[PDB]
């Protein structure tokens, strides 16, 4: 069927012009009574339009609460349809979604949403993009009550939100849970991943996190060890 | 606007159950509700226009229902892929508006967070700001409060915690209460704490080191 395929930078500078493009496949603008929608949802929250294209016309519709910085065009013979967000800040981040409202016909004015682009999440800060630091996550005594231990490692300060971490190099995938990015007040993501593993096996069995970082190259793996009380050792 | 308010803010059902998602509108939008579904990470799928109209292709699970001002989306005999947020919207017109959202989760039994407490290595204090990572493992429901106490009485705010999703496998989930301080506050305390409080234990748990020793 229809296909809607959106394209544009992840990442927006403050005050700085967000763009986004989405393209439309299996359908043509041009074709009378539909409506070109851009839709914008926060993390965990409820989705927001914020406004759309007329497909004959270059007809425009708004959402009062952004009027000022929104504008929303078609092309006519490539078959896009932009969007154009000024003067970014922190609260424009979100997941950007491009849609299609066809004409409800029990009605005359009535305008559904019936397909949507899978998404683009876009975050707004300043940084360049940024190697993380790892830290080992380990407890500082040997557990020996509790037959299972847990282990992990610290994410930390790294831009472009793409880091993907493994355990024994893709081995150890049971009880392993990695907890979704978070910016920092810096500017800077911080993730963390952790592993539950039988107590005995601590000083007998190696355990070793695998963090990747493709828009820096930065591959490290830190070994994770029972921490000593001064200085720990290699 | 016109305010759409979806009620269940979220919902634990069993695979079977009838579920039933509502949204109510701050005033009268004739027949004019689509309802959506929406995977993680996927776009969302429409689910029934008009107010009770389905959409060729959808399931005959769902079934819409209201009129005016108060609406409600059933999904009775529910399947493992029901599991979704789903997002009343209502086409009036300019500013279309959405409902905040229902996600529909797993139940499965009550099981208690296993509590572990990570204090910074050297590695991190060298470079002036330590992290304290409290982990919260393997627990459901969600709901748990996570105090940091430090050395004697609690810290307020410099914890950010972060949850993971139901796991695949056992529909449990966890916690992560990360305190950041500056390294030379911490240095300047001793016994660090972080108190958990959830259902499934019959008294709140605290994990500590005391780094006055290590």
């Amino acid at each position: 069927q229809v296909q809607l395929q959106e394209s544009g930078p992840g990442v927006v500078k403050p005050s700085e012009t967000l763009s986004l493009t989405c393209a439309v496949s299996g359908d043509s603008i041009k074709s009378a009574y539909q409506y070109w929608n851009w839709i914008r949802q926060p993390r965990g929250k409820g989705p927001e339009w914020i406004g759309g294209v007329y497909s004959s016309s270059d007809s425009t519709a708004y959402n009062p609460s952004l009027e000022s910085r929104v504008s929303i065009s078609r092309d006519t013979s490539n078959n896009r349809f932009s969007l154009n967000l000024r003067s970014v800040t922190a609260t424009d981040t979100a997941t950007y979604f491009c849609a299609r409202s066809v004409r409800d016909s029990r009605g005359w004015g009535r305008y559904f949403l019936d397909t949507w682009g899978q998404g683009l999440l876009v975050t707004v800060s300043s940084a360049s993009t940024k190697g993380p630091s790892v830290f080992p996550l380990a407890p500082s005594s040997r557990s020996t009550s509790e037959s299972t231990a847990a282990l992990g490692c610290l994410v930390k300060d790294y831009f472009p939100e793409p880091v993907t971490v493994s355990w024994n190099s893709g081995s150890l995938t049971s009880g392993v849970h990695t907890f979704p990015a978070v910016l920092q007040s810096s500017g800077l993501y911080s993730l963390s991943s952790v592993v539950t593993v039988p107590s005995s096996s601590l000083g007998t069995q190696t355990y070793v996190c695998n963090v990747n970082h493709k828009p820096s190259n930065t591959k490290v793996d830190k070994r994770v060890e029972i921490k000593t009380c001064g200085g720990l050792e290699v | 606007d016109i305010q759409m308010t979806q009620s269940p803010s979220s919902l634990s059902a069993s695979v079977g159950d009838t579920v039933t998602i509502t949204c109510r509108a701050s005033q009268s939008i004739s027949t004019w509700l689509a309802w959506y579904q929406q995977k993680p990470g996927k776009a969302p799928k429409v689910l029934i226009y008009s107010a009770s109209i389905l959409q060729s292709g959808v399931p005959s699970r769902f079934r819409g229902s209201g009129s005016g001002s108060d609406f409600t989306l059933t999904i009775g005999s529910l399947q493992i892929e029901d599991f979704a947020t789903y997002f009343c919207q209502q086409y009036t017109g300019s500013p279309f508006t959405f409902g905040g959202g229902t996600k529909v989760e797993i139940k499965r039994t009550v099981a208690a967070p296993s509590v572990f407490i990570f204090p910074p290595s050297e590695d991190q204090v060298k470079s002036g700001t330590v992290s304290v990572v409290c982990l919260l493992n393997n627990f459901y429901p969600r709901e748990a409060s996570v105090k940091w106490k430090v050395d004697g009485a609690l810290k307020t705010g410099n914890s950010q915690e972060s949850v993971t999703e139901q796991d695949s496998k056992d529909n449990t989930y966890s916690l992560s209460s990360t305190l950041t301080l500056s390294s030379t506050e911490y240095q300047s305390h001793k016994v660090y704490a972080c108190e958990v409080t959830h259902q499934g234990l019959s008294s709140p748990v605290t994990k500590s080191f005391n780094r006055g020793e290590c």
